């Protein structure tokens, strides 16, 4: 019975935080796909926190020479 | 605002299908202008050899 309950609890959290996580990657997506949808050239597509917009474009314009499109 | 990208990613794609298009036509009638023109050789070099054969006969 001890077993029982212990690998029940490891199993079942192991599951809970996979599943939790996936849940949230695929909400993110929901939105991602959503803006995206608006839209040989290519092109990358993702979400980050709001604060690190600033650094994260600048950067872009400096990492190629003054050439990147982002919304 | 937005509006001025969104056209450009399809007038971009629009563009390069165009000029890629042409020159995929272009090269095919090419290979088919080499095929015409490497045949009438050949009727010729054909004729050269039946009036040689004639002769020799």
């Amino acid at each position: 019975n001890f077993e029982k309950i212990e690998n029940e609890l490891k199993e079942i959290n192991t599951n809970q935080e996979a599943l939790k996580r996936n849940f949230l990657e695929l909400t993110e997506l929901k939105f991602i796909l959503r803006k995206t949808q608006q839209f040989r050239l290519g092109f990358v597509a993702g979400v980050i926190n709001r604060e690190r917009i600033p650094t994260f474009e600048r950067m872009l314009w400096r990492v190629c020479r003054g050439n990147v499109f982002l919304r | 605002s937005q509006s001025q990208g969104i056209q450009q990613l399809l007038q971009a794609e629009k563009r390069a299908a165009e000029k890629v298009s042409e020159a995929r036509k272009r090269k095919n009638r090419r290979l088919k202008q080499a095929k015409e023109e490497a045949q009438a050789e050949i009727e010729q070099y054909r004729l050269q050899r039946e009036k040689e054969f004639k002769a020799k006969e």
